[PDB]
């Protein structure tokens, strides 16, 4: 399916290279420090592992639904043959940045001094579980090639693993800058939709439309008690 | 868990000079700050020094700041006190703490040794 | 691949009416009634300039300023065609009127980087 507007084509490209920057730019200060300091002491190595989890799952989801034109007719299969692909080039570059990152600070906590730190058992259990439930669903799709099926699985993984990055969790500009990729990505499929005249790609990315709005809730909740309810 | 171990310390003479020394033990997701608390005979806490793991910053209180210097060894297994200059109002328990996260879901946690005496008096 | 037909060029006197036709046919993994159309022209030495599109809703249409009000782009999607009437003639309106087509994008085909192109029908406006 094609775009209608010319305007509300641009629109969404707009917000989607937005929520793109926002959300990526946010890798670097980290991973230059760490390389300046020859070390990775005061990194999170539990959230370093829950995020390749969870980057590697959407990256399946966003590069598979993106390029293969057989996963893309299953698509068409599901939703409607008037439908338009609910993964937009930023989701693609978002997802390949963020695994390149995730996979550069790996390196890193592997190269570098590591001091007292290591994995907790809480967290290396919960990554087992995750990848061999998405290992299980690897050999029940690749008989049948239920791709479809499989990066759906890998996109809900990504909720799974999104609900624990800010679950826990509950200074203003990183908050700003993740607050704002998730009303720029949640805005993009507004966009799509109103277009379209269909609500169908909130479905068949319902990663991205999670992702988006926990992200958006959490961090309202957040400066709601950064500024409202305490300080 | 971690395990914090205090070594050093007891009786000094006013300008008089002491180092102390906390063997860390055990391990955390992330190491947050090592540093010195001190407490007086029925008083309160003092932080005295701390290491941010994060950046490498070094922090004192103003009643030490040029006398007492916080230091560790390079793989962050043991954290030291260079307590110089003595006065009779350093006279306290000294205690090294370290903050640090188990793990991701449980925040930053507070550990603490059973502490060390140093007397300073003439 | 799609193939884009154009029908409908010919000789015309300054001031009448030609009314183009594109056929647009070919295996697709989206249905072609869901492509953005279009038209384009170009004259000898120069670079291809657009000339009218047509959303698949059929509600947003676009035309060159020099065309507006004068040429006229509607489509059927039962046929998979395109057409351009072309009322108001002048000579400078004689060119090579393409076709053009595109899956996804209609700032692509407005912008003449869309994927499909038809071979060019001649129309000739005389005085």
């Amino acid at each position: 399916a094609s775009w209608n507007s010319i305007p509300l084509e641009i629109s969404y490209e707009i917000v989607g290279w937005i929520a793109f920057a926002s959300w990526s730019i946010s890798f670097y200060p980290q991973l230059i420090l760490n390389f300046r300091r020859r070390s990775v002491v005061g990194l999170n190595f539990d959230f370093v592992m829950l995020n390749l989890t969870k980057h590697s799952s959407y990256m399946i989801y966003n590069v598979c639904l993106y390029f293969s034109p057989v996963i893309q007719k299953q698509y068409f299969d599901t939703y409607g043959d008037k439908e338009m692909i609910p993964v937009a080039a930023n989701d693609v570059a978002f997802s390949i940045h963020a695994v390149v990152m995730t996979a550069v600070t790996l390196f890193q906590i592997f190269i570098y001094e590591r001091g007292p730190q290591k994995v907790s058992r809480l967290a290396i259990g919960i990554v087992v579980v995750v990848w061999g439930f998405a290992a299980i669903c690897f050999f029940i799709a690749l008989p049948t090639h239920s791709w479809l099926w499989l990066i759906s699985i890998f996109n809900s993984i990504q909720v799974f693993m999104t609900c624990v990055k800010y679950i826990p969790q509950a200074s203003i500009g990183n908050i700003l800058l993740d607050f704002t990729g998730g009303l720029a990505n949640y805005l993009q499929m507004v966009i799509q939709s109103i277009d379209q005249n269909s609500w169908k790609n909130f479905y068949g990315n319902m990663g991205k439309t999670l992702l988006s709005l926990i992200s958006i809730f959490f961090d309202i909740l957040f400066m709601f008690q950064h500024y409202v309810l305490y300080p | 868990q971690v395990q914090l171990v205090e070594s050093g310390g007891g009786s000094a003479q006013p300008g008089g000079s002491l180092r102390l020394s906390c063997a860390v033990s055990g391990s955390v997701s992330e190491l947050n700050t090592m540093g010195w608390f001190r407490q007086a005979p029925g008083k309160q806490r003092e932080l005295v020094a701390r290491i941010t793991a994060t950046s490498d910053a070094t922090n004192y209180a103003d009643s030490v700041k040029g006398r007492f210097t916080i230091s560790r060894d390079n793989g962050w297994n043991t954290v030291y006190l260079q307590s110089n200059s003595l006065k009779p109002e350093d006279s306290a328990v000294y205690y090294c703490n370290v903050e640090g996260a188990p793990s991701w879901f449980s925040g930053i946690r507070s550990y603490w040794g059973q502490g060390t005496q140093v007397t300073v008096s003439s | 691949q799609v193939q884009l037909v154009e029908s409908g060029g010919g000789l015309v006197q300054a001031g009448g009416s030609l009314r183009l036709s594109c056929a647009a046919s070919g295996r697709t993994i989206t249905p072609i009634s869901t492509y953005v159309m279009g038209w384009f022209r170009q004259d000898p030495g120069k670079e291809r300039e657009f000339v009218a599109s047509i959303s698949w809703n059929g509600a947003n249409t676009y035309y060159a300023d020099s065309v507006k009000g004068r040429f006229t782009i509607s489509r059927d999607n039962a046929k998979n065609t395109v057409y351009l009437q072309m009322n108001s003639l002048k000579p400078e309106d004689t060119a090579v009127y393409y076709c053009a087509a595109d899956p996804e994008s209609h700032v692509r085909l407005r912008l003449g980087v869309g994927a499909y192109w038809g071979r060019g029908t001649q129309v000739t406006v005389s005085s």
